[PDB]
């Protein structure tokens, strides 16, 4: 569960990212690609070179998918329920990969965000990842 | 690693195992316990509800294969890695399948093997099984890149 | 989520082991130490040789707090929330450990209710102990 | 496992890490974005809020000795098995400690390093990381029984 200071440090970290969101979308699926070569099995017939327009397109479609999360923080299951049923009844991507993303994603979010980067705020971009990828699996099964 | 008297425990039960059907049954549960991974089956038919997917005779088909192969991975405990090599290669480059799946079928797989041979599967016998799946899980992944 | 045909097949099964549940809980908590080693740092101060009656002992207070489970699978994290709070607060048991403990209970179910653990029924148990391992996580942080 | 080019991205990096602090900012926030690990650190007093153990002083100086032992084991990345094998029997036999928090240390660390170095901690110096924090807890789970 988020709390109200999770709320508030998330939107503060998400409102910083501001305009550059796509691009750390994308830098995070890069950095996946990378670090979780597996992941790649998921996009096989992506160009998943160094600054391919795919991944950049693909950064920007996760990027608008949080940043509507955060507009939406106190409701998020129906916010996100179109993009749960895609992931439960089409792209059925393990679970496990899901906390690679977010890992991932919080590297990103590290390596942009010094100032607002702090502890607590480590902590609650965590749980809002996590919180995330929860509604995108809980139809499943 | 297994131990001398692991390795007997593993190549005893299996010897009693009749591979057709408990890999059909195996394959069959993994899709009905986690319905996602029917992804790679599309063109296998009907599989909308359980009894679907275990009476199903394409999943029964592959099912006996896939533990055909498991089976003789068997006879090679002492290298997973080389043996599966040609597998690993191939669900990575050609079918594209993300390596988690093949540690959640072993563990169907030591489910189906405790349904089936009941109190004979015993706490160190099962130990003793959880250490081959992983092997071979491990093998099939590791020539992904 | 649960669903009325999860609820129904849950009963069943457990409902089949009635007496035989502290026994079947001592079988799975035997079965996690030998085939996941790393869970018995959370029993240091335990006898886990076989037939411990510790091991034993504890079979019985996990088996009667899936009991619990069972009979209130429709609002768990009430019937739960003493345990959640236990678990959250004291216990601190790194998430990963509740599949170990999970798989082991469906094999344990599995090795004693030949007729009674079909395909449905596995999905369904397995539904379930998934589903108690996120109640008594839910308090982590 | 690493390869030539990889090793000496990550010992160039390293050659600019103030051990030390990485150490308890890194204990640190592994106690704040995953509370439940803080079972461990009973006698270290108050660990309450993210300030309290972030400047909690036994946690900044249980941090170093972390920390310096991990930027040893940096100096022998082809044998971390065996830099580790006291320390790993120490962490089972000893402290009782699940080898899964040495996993969620590892990925706070490159959290870390990416706080510290931004850009520098590019997306190929992260993916070498990565598998040196996953071959460290590797080790110290090692003599686990
Ligand atoms: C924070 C978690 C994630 C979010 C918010 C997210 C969001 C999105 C969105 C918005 C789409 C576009 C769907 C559409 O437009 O129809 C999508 C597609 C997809 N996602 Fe993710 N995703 C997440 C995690 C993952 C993970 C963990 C993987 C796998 C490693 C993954 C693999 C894919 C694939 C394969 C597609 C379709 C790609 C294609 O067009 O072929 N996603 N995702
Ligand atoms: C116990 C581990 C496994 C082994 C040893 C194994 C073995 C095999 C073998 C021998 C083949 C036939 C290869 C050929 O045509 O030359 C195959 C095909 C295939 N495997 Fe695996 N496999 C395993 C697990 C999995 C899992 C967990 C999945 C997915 C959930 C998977 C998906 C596939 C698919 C999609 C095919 C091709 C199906 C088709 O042609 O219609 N495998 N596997
Ligand atoms: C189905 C999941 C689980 C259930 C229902 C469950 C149930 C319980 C119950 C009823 C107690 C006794 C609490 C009391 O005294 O009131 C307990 C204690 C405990 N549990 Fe579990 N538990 C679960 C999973 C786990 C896992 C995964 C581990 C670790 C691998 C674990 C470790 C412990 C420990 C160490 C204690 C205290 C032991 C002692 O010193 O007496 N539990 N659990
Ligand atoms: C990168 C992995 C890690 C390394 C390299 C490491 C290294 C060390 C060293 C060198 C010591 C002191 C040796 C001694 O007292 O004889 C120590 C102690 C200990 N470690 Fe670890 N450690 C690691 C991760 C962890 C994690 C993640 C935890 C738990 C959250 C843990 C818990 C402890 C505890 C409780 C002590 C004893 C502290 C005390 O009370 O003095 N360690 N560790
Ligand atoms: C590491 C490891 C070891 C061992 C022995 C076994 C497993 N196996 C599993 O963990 C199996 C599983 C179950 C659910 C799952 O994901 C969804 C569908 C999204 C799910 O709903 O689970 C979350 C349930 O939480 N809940 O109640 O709300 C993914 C994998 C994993
Ligand atoms: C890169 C990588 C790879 C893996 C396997 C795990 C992670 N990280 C995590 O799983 C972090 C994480 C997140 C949430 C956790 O547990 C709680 C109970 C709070 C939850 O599930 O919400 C426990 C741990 C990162
Ligand atoms: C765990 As190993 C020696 O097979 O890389």
């Amino acid at each position: 569960v988020l709390s109200p200071a999770d709320k508030t440090n998330v939107k503060a970290a998400w409102g910083k990212v501001g305009a550059h969101a796509g691009e750390y979308g994308a830098e995070a699926l890069e950095r996946m690609f990378l670090s979780f070569p597996t992941t790649k099995t998921y996009f096989p017939h992506f160009d998943l070179s160094h600054g391919s327009a795919q991944v950049k397109g693909h950064g920007k479609k996760v990027a608008d998918a949080l940043t509507n999360a955060v507009a939406h923080v106190d409701d998020m299951p129906n916010a996100l329920s179109a993009l749960s049923d895609l992931h439960a009844h089409k792209l059925r991507v393990d679970p496990v990969n899901f906390k690679l993303l977010s890992h991932c994603l919080l590297v990103t979010l590290a390596a942009h965000l010094p100032a607002e980067f702090t502890p607590a705020v480590h902590a609650s971009l965590d749980k809002f990842l996590a919180s995330v990828s929860t509604v995108l699996t809980s139809k499943y099964r | 690693h297994l131990t001398p008297e692991e390795k007997s425990a593993v190549t005893a039960l299996w010897g009693k195992v009749n591979v057709d059907e408990v890999g059909g049954e195996a394959l069959g549960r993994l899709l009905v316990v986690y319905p996602w991974t029917q992804r790679f089956f599309e063109s296998f038919g009907d599989l909308s509800t359980p009894d679907a997917v275990m009476g199903n005779p394409k999943v029964k088909a592959h099912g006996k294969k896939v533990l055909g192969a498991f089976s003789d991975g068997l006879a090679h405990l002492d290298n997973l890695k080389g043996t599966f090599a040609t597998l690993s290669e191939l669900h990575c480059d050609k079918l594209h399948v993300d390596p988690e799946n093949f540690r959640l079928l072993g563990n169907v797989l030591v489910c189906v093997l405790a349904h089936h041979f009941g109190k004979e599967f015993t706490p160190p016998v099962q130990a003793a099984y959880q250490k081959v799946v992983a092997g071979v899980a491990n093998a099939l992944a590791h020539k992904y890149h």
